[PDB]
């Protein structure tokens, strides 16, 4: 979450428009944030979330992608 | 009474009350202050100042006033009205021209140099010269300029 | 020796500190490095609180003292000279805060004689003294303004201009500016048992549920909140009860975490949970 | 909650992206304004890009608010002489000539560095023309005429005629300096800059006025109340 | 002859409109600032007295070049007070 590559990847997967001088998320199909959908599994390695608390996050992301995933 | 602390305070109050206008009157020829010898010889400065403010005899009165001011500015008669007396005496020297001071210009310069590096409080309505000023250093600058003019226009009188 | 109140500037710029030695030091914080710039001195009593102005009106910083006077020094070209000086109070000033940027450059100052001055800057350096007497019994002790809530034309929207003040009469009376020009007491909140120390209003982050925290000398911390807008219903809620008295009470802008400062010389961070009860996050120092 | 958690650590782009995905427009705009006012120099797109090549402009956000927030933060954290150039050149002033003129008055020293003052005076006209201003335009004109008068006095030392706009510039400088008498203003740096600009051109033309304010503030404040007519005070 | 030249310039200015004596005094003080403990203090006192006289004998608008008016006078007074406190 402290990298700019994730923000750049998440900003390109949404369609925003200027409405009354305010940006709103109209159409979105993915997000590269922490503990998201299928795009958050690649940002959880041994050099991003240490090693003592990465397996649980990966399992929670996989379960959410397999259950709440279309 | 107890010591000289009361006599010094009374002398300072008299000197502050006498210096308020152009002519130091108020308590003119009404000071006396005669007690024993040690407590009576300390009141000679006030008497000399009163005699110089009342009567005048060529440059003798000016020399006596300058000597009294130099003696009072040497940590003797306090230091409240000393700056005012010095500024009033420097206004009658040669602020607009050039004069002469035998055994007095160097003393006035030393007094102005010592009062500028220590503490200086001047508060006395003299005449038209004091009303046109603003800061306290203006009187010292005028006195220094007058002393320089006197030393430049009087030290070349060789025999 | 001992400092009283030290608030930051704008976006973490300088840090105006105030101690009991009548010295309003303005220290700069550059990358975590504390460095003093100037020492504004000109009060006969000890300095209490200090609040900085907005960046739209230059760089002003007002600080109250115990000499029955309020100094408002500016900052331009490295000259921290005093611009305005308000001394309309009879007793010592306890708290002195400013209003929002949308309403102008108003500054509310509470005294210890039961009055609340409101220095409203006009088109220049002239400030109108709009004080309101008979505001407290033993005197005011806290002053904080509410958030700027906006109410088919080309003009500025007139806000309600609300400001909740705390005093030593165990009543947090909130003020409201009428359409005539004078301020009046809207409602009172008598829920404390002793003298109210500090009472800062929580900033709304777009939600209409405006809250306001208060701290008294009895050790209780009340969090009065409103149910809806345009409804005089200030339901107080007890957050924590300590054995000692509390000093100041600040709130955050993101999660609105209440910073309870007081008790045994320690600061505690209180945050509202999902159940509605306030719990302590961690301990400072 | 996500925008607050992302902003409490130091991430501005993530916090802005989390706040932009809200429901209420009035709350989202306020959150975006608060996030821009809290931190704007760390994630700026224009003026030397260093935020991964346009980070806030790609989220369908206006660049006028971010630039204004960055200018307001620089005017409070950095100096006033360097923060005025980032506000007028950002194309988001909207009748902000008074703030620029007040900020540019801090660099009144260093007479040999008039290039920055000339550039500021030349750039202040573009913002006033873009913001549709055709009424209050005296401080910038006086500041532009002062530098030109100083340059003409430093280059030509034998000329002593009227410069047409010299009288208008002097009248504008006098009206700006008489703020304490017009609307009772307690300005210090601006008044000092105006006095310096009015006195730097008095050694060539005429300048009958431009002085101080009698003895009402010199013999009653601390023997110091801005010098002016020292020649008239020490001469006759 | 710097003092004589400054006096002549001040007289020529007063014989026209009188609006450059303070600027000349400020330029002279800036050119001859670093001196010693006694000479520098005397020069600072003379400059302060000249500035006070100029402020007392003037009444129109604002004119104070070579001085970064009110703020410059306050800074000069603070510097003089600091020098007097350090020398005593």
């Amino acid at each position: 979450k402290l990298y700019q590559t994730p923000l750049e990847l998440k900003l390109k997967h949404s369609t925003v428009h200027v409405d009354e001088l305010c940006p709103l998320i109209v159409p979105n199909l993915g997000v590269a944030v922490i503990h998201d959908y299928a795009d958050w599994v690649k940002e959880a390695s041994g050099d991003l979330p240490e090693a003592q608390i990465v397996k649980h996050w990966s399992l929670t992301w996989t379960l959410c992608e397999a259950l709440w995933g279309h | 009474a107890k010591d000289a602390a009361f006599a010094t305070l009374v002398s300072d109050r008299f000197l502050r009350d006498y210096c308020e206008r152009g002519c130091f009157s108020d308590l003119d020829l009404i000071d006396n202050l005669g007690p024993a010898m040690m407590l009576s010889d300390r009141l000679t400065f006030l008497g000399k100042y009163r005699e110089f403010h009342r009567m005048y005899g060529e440059k003798r009165f000016a020399d006596a006033a300058s000597l009294l001011l130099s003696l009072m500015t040497s940590r003797i008669a306090p230091r409240s009205f000393w700056m005012t007396l010095l500024t009033d005496a420097l206004p009658l020297l040669e602020q607009k021209q050039v004069i002469f001071s035998a055994e007095q210009t160097y003393e006035l310069m030393r007094c102005l140099e010592d009062l500028t590096s220590r503490r200086p409080v001047h508060g006395e309505s003299d005449t038209e010269q004091l009303q046109d000023d603003d800061i306290e250093t203006t009187k010292v600058e005028m006195l220094r300029l007058s002393l320089a003019r006197n030393l430049a226009r009087a030290i070349i009188r060789e025999g | 020796d001992m400092i009283h109140d030290a608030q930051m500037d704008y976006y973490g710029t300088r840090l105006a500190t105030c101690s009991s030695d009548r010295s309003v030091k303005i220290f700069d914080v550059r990358n975590g490095g504390q460095i003093l710039i100037a020492d504004l001195r000109g009060h006969e009593g000890p300095v209490w609180q200090v609040a900085w102005a907005h960046p739209m009106y230059g760089n002003i910083l007002a600080s109250c003292s115990y000499d029955r006077k309020v100094i408002i020094w500016r900052e331009e070209n490295g000259t921290w000279e005093k611009s305005h000086e308000h001394a309309g109070h009879d007793s010592s000033v306890n708290s002195v805060c400013w209003a929002p940027h949308d309403y102008g450059l108003i500054l509310a100052c509470g005294s210890s004689d039961g009055a609340i001055s409101l220095l409203t800057y006009t088109g220049e350096g002239q400030w109108e003294v709009k004080k309101i007497n008979n505001a407290h019994t033993i005197g005011c002790n806290a002053v904080s303004w509410a958030p700027a809530v906006v109410p088919p034309s080309g003009q500025k929207p007139n806000y309600i201009k609300r400001f909740a003040s705390g005093g030593c009469d165990n009543l947090i009376k909130l003020w409201k500016e009428e359409e005539d020009g004078q301020w009046k007491e809207e409602q009172k909140l008598e829920a404390h048992s002793d003298w109210v120390r500090d009472v800062a209003w929580a900033p709304s982050i777009g939600l209409p549920t405006s809250t306001i925290a208060s701290c008294s000398q009895d050790g209780r911390v009340f969090i009065w909140t409103c149910d809806d807008a345009s409804s005089n219903t200030w339901s107080p809620k007890l957050l924590h009860k300590f054995n000692d008295v509390v000093w100041h009470v600040s709130w955050s802008i993101t999660a609105n975490i209440l910073a309870v400062s007081g008790g045994d010389n320690k600061v505690t961070l209180w945050k509202e949970s999902v159940d509605g009860q306030w719990v302590c996050i961690s301990d400072v120092n | 909650s996500y925008a607050g958690q992302l902003e409490s650590e130091g991430l501005w782009e993530w916090a802005i992206f989390v706040l932009l995905h809200i429901d209420n427009s009035g709350i989202r705009e306020k959150a975006v304004r608060e996030l821009l006012t809290r931190h704007c120099q760390l994630l700026e797109t224009p003026e030397s890009w260093a935020k991964e090549t346009f980070l806030t402009q790609k989220l369908r956000v206006p660049a006028k608010w971010i630039h204004e927030a960055k200018a307001v933060r620089a005017h409070m954290e950095s100096d006033k002489h360097l923060e005025a150039l980032c506000l007028f050149k950002a194309e988001h002033w909207n009748r902000c000539h008074k703030l620029i003129i007040r900020h540019l008055a801090s660099d009144a020293i260093i007479n040999e560095n008039y290039d920055y003052l000339k550039g500021f005076l030349e750039d202040l006209a573009p913002p006033e023309r873009s913001s549709l201003i055709q009424d209050w335009e005296t401080s910038g004109l006086v500041y532009l005429d002062y530098i030109r008068v100083i340059e003409m006095l430093r280059h030509i030392q034998q000329v002593d005629c009227s410069g047409n706009d010299l009288e208008q510039l002097h009248i504008k400088v006098t009206s700006l300096c008489s703020r304490i008498e017009q609307i009772q203003c307690y300005s210090a740096k601006d008044r000092l800059a105006q006095s310096d600009m009015a006195k730097r051109v008095a050694n060539l033309s005429t300048p009958d006025p431009q002085r101080v304010p009698l003895r009402l503030l010199a013999p009653h404040i601390g023997r110091l109340p801005m010098p002016e007519d020292y020649a008239m005070d020490e001469l006759r | 002859h710097n003092y004589y030249e400054l006096l002549y310039a001040f007289h020529i200015y007063r014989h026209n409109y009188r609006k450059a004596g303070t600027v000349m005094f400020e330029y002279g003080m800036r050119l001859g600032r670093e001196v010693r403990t006694l000479r520098g203090l005397e020069k600072q006192g003379n400059c302060y007295l000249a500035a006070l006289n100029c402020l007392r004998l003037i009444r129109p608008e604002y004119a104070w070049i070579v001085q970064p008016e009110i703020l410059e006078l306050e800074d000069l007074e603070k510097e003089c007070s600091l020098a007097r406190i350090r020398l005593t």
